């Protein structure tokens, strides 16, 4: 009687695939099915970007065809949808936050195109980042063998539950040296499900600026922790400000979970959708501050200026324009009142909508800068 | 080097 | 109290050996490892590329004892050889296992001698099954394992957690020549078969079925309205062959072999090319929707590239009632083309040698003469023709 | 509820650290890893070669707590350093394990800071035991592991499944600067024995057996009719030696150490090359196949970077009764060539201080004035040498 | 390519 | 010392 | 680019 | 090549 | 060569 992974893999290999993409290059890679009925496969953006055609090949041989659904080069998750899908198998999600260093992991992919290959390992570490400076990364690190083409693959725990998506490895020679990274499930869950509802990743930000907290700062500012998130300035009029986070604060926990580094938290919340609420654990003057927040963005308006009605049927008013915006480049200034556009007397923003919804190549606005009568031109 | 978040 | 592989490796490791081999051509020394199949006889299986072109072969057991051992057989079309020991005394044999039970998920423990360090053990799992195509010519049904394997591991054992031999490791995939999580092993059931042919015959009785085919992709099953996506599409059914005798249809797809599914053609092609000329096996089919399983037998297949020895250009056989060798071959631009061997011309032979058959030629060619000059005659014209 | 290393790694991982040294030869800085041996003292063990040329050494804890550390010593002959944490508070020390209980096939977990990433964990198995012969100078008795180990895993921990230290990770065999599945680590008992001397003395007391010898291969075993194919062969025994007293003659084959089988001479060398002077030990040996046992202890061995902490060119020999800082070895082109003095003769008179013993140097050698003035008596004459 | 069996 | 996959 | 060893 | 690390 | 323990 010998233990084996073949019972767990028998149920899980159907949910991983191989993907092929096609001056013009032809790409290898791996993806994983999220929704059997609709045929959603997730993978890394760096295999399915610049894709003329997307050809998915399941575990059994069946090639299919897929189209793009969303993309997110900042975290490197991209979603495709299989066309005309029949008899698909969806992998079961796992909650990454239950991962611990020392756990066992299985990496399924399509390395070097050879075919669906399985490789075992353990959780080398968690919360790794700093390899791509301008990138959201909260990587799971595994010593499970992973090579070219295994990207967008599956990292599942011993129960076949998806804990993460294999992404990048550190390897000077171009072959795995025992250091393989993966994006956690919980981030993939947040990024994929956003691409289905909205098509893109809408990831507004709360308004903290700041930098990593090093053990040297612990001494200088009487801070009990050596790893966290230090708040330089809070943006004004942002959620971070409204919630009462101040300069000189230290962030220690996200939703009760501790933080590894500012670069990780910067990624965990970079994948959360707009308006998500959360609770941070702060540290001001060595005392625990718990906050509650809500993310914020980065008709009844226009590209650069804000238009509201005024009076009965008289016309819409530009109430403020920010300098440098497109609507300030076209010349609209504070106080202008639009009575007609393209020989069409306008009242409300609704008669202006249908006129604007014609999407004409030119806009002649019969505004009233002060007491005078002028025309303004846009597009 | 300070990064917004 | 811990888990460990030590109890299994404690009893299996004496059955894995190191191999140091010396060739004479250019002369070289090469490193490797082997597996003791038979204790008394001393049959030690190894890789063919490990042991070819070798004047002196010495085997070093797991103990530290150095032996001598000459060849018993070889087969470079599937990369398996066999050797046997000088004075085999108190050896230990490995236990074979059925490679046809392995699944993608089982744990594997590799053994061998990388970089001549000695007997090193590695742990891993069966990464995938039925791997072929990395070298298109030879028979490949490789077991893929992430167990670490490097230079000199070849001929080493790959054994499951009981220590039963499930494979002989033969290749890796390494862009820098260092293991990066891909090992390739030939299954023990292909190995047991060729170790079984090299004992009784001394060579391999190249079996022949009588079909042709090509790998069934997912495209063919769409239009051919075939249910399965991976199989073997029997394009050509050769006539008067033992294959055709079973009623093998044109346009079928073989999907079963001993009730065991089939990964790929080049795997099924490989799975069959490792068998004796008089074996009997079953094949599951799929003609129009009926899975008709048919028994079968293989029938025979005398190569002449072994008479060339570097000047191979074309195919020469035997004519009539040994009137002479044969030149049906018509090749241009080959190593046997600048020397003007055209069609329809064999004679007696070279250096005053009566050559009327392929064997009579081989009697005296292999006396290694400095220069050899044929006597071939085209039409009525008796000519000569010189080599070396 | 699946098997996992995480519950064991919860407690042991704090005992693993990362070290970051700066120094001179220049300018350079490099990184390694370390293992907390004594919690209350601040005793970190590491690899000597990550510690060479060290001005300032800053450990970093697993939780991000930074510290400072001064050396307690070094051992360039076994590549084991040891260091002392400055102002250590609330540390955790890792438990040891008996390397004499390790068998090939047991499970291992490698901990370090590879590539400056952080505390990275890898798992593997004991690939083999007692690998050595990578550099003749050093006493090595390494453990081979397939656990991934890379640059910065230096002086890391390698542990069994109960979190008990078995090895200090030292070197990898990898042609292309990246782990290919071979890792080497100094066993625990060796690290335990060496560190133990490094606490009391800040140096290692080298005690010798007084025997010469060489590796016994199976071809010499044919020569002497000895039934052992590996072992330790005895060339000659020195007079007035602990071994010569015991009854060791030329022509004996050492087969065991304290009852434990012997893997090689290189291991026998490295194993007792570390034990402190006067350590009792039993040896099993083979004289004409009559398997004779004997016991003995070690005696003293008899016949710069120990003090300089930066330049290992010269070699401070024994002080002497009146003399001091005698030296018996130096290489041409060393940092002991810019200085002016040579191996052939040396004493002391530093900075107009009547000084003779190596300890009396450092009470001014640590004072670090702007300018140093040696005063050896090269030959029969008096001279001086200046510095800084 | 063409395949023989 | 910078790579991606 | 497959190496055999 | 052997690598010390 | 020849080494001395």
């Amino acid at each position: 009687q010998m233990p084996s992974l073949a019972p767990m893999l028998e149920k899980v290999m159907p949910s991983v695939v191989s993907i092929n993409v096609e001056q013009k290059f032809m790409a290898l890679g791996s993806g994983v099915i999220i929704d059997a009925d609709k045929g959603y496969v997730v993978t890394n953006n760096h295999v399915v970007d610049n894709a003329t055609v997307i050809k998915v090949q399941l575990s059994d041989g069946r090639k299919f065809d897929a189209k793009m659904v969303g993309k997110d080069p900042r975290s490197d998750i991209a979603l495709i949808q299989i066309q005309n899908p029949k008899n698909l198998t969806a992998i079961k999600m796992a909650d990454s936050d239950a991962l611990r260093v020392g756990d066992y992991t299985v990496a399924i992919g399509n390395p070097f195109g050879l075919g669906e290959t399985v490789t075992s390992g353990i959780v080398s570490a968690l919360g790794r980042s700093g390899l791509n400076a301008e990138n959201y990364e909260n990587f799971i690190q595994t010593d499970a063998a992973i090579n070219r083409g295994n990207a967008g693959g599956a990292l599942v725990n011993l129960n076949g539950e998806l804990i993460g998506i294999n992404t990048a490895i550190l390897a000077p020679d171009g072959g795995n040296i025992g250091i393989g990274f993966a994006i956690p499930s919980n981030m993939v869950k947040n990024l994929t499900s956003q691409m289905v509802e909205y098509g893109q990743v809408k990831r507004g930000e709360l308004g903290i600026m700041g930098t990593e907290l090093n053990s040297e700062l612990a001494k200088a500012m009487k801070v009990d922790a050596q790893r966290g998130a230090f708040v330089s300035q809070v943006l004004p009029n942002s959620s971070a400000a409204k919630a009462g986070i101040k300069a000189g604060d230290v962030i220690t926990s996200l939703n009760g979970k501790p933080i590894s580094s500012f670069a990780a938290l910067r990624a965990q919340v970079g994948t959360m959708p707009v308006g998500s609420k959360l609770t941070l654990g702060l540290l001001r003057d060595g005392k625990q501050v718990n906050v509650n927040l809500e993310l914020q963005q980065s008709f009844n308006g226009i590209e650069g200026a804000e238009m509201s009605n005024k009076g009965k049927d008289q016309g819409v008013v530009v109430n403020n324009v920010k300098t440098g915006t497109p609507a300030a480049q076209i010349g609209l200034k504070k106080g202008d009142v639009i009575i007609g556009a393209n020989q069409q007397a306008v009242k409300n923003i609704a008669e202006l909508r249908k006129v604007l919804d014609s999407k004409p190549s030119v806009l002649a606005l019969n505004i009233q800068r002060g007491d005078s009568t002028i025309y303004l031109l846009m597009q | 080097c300070y990064r917004k978040l």
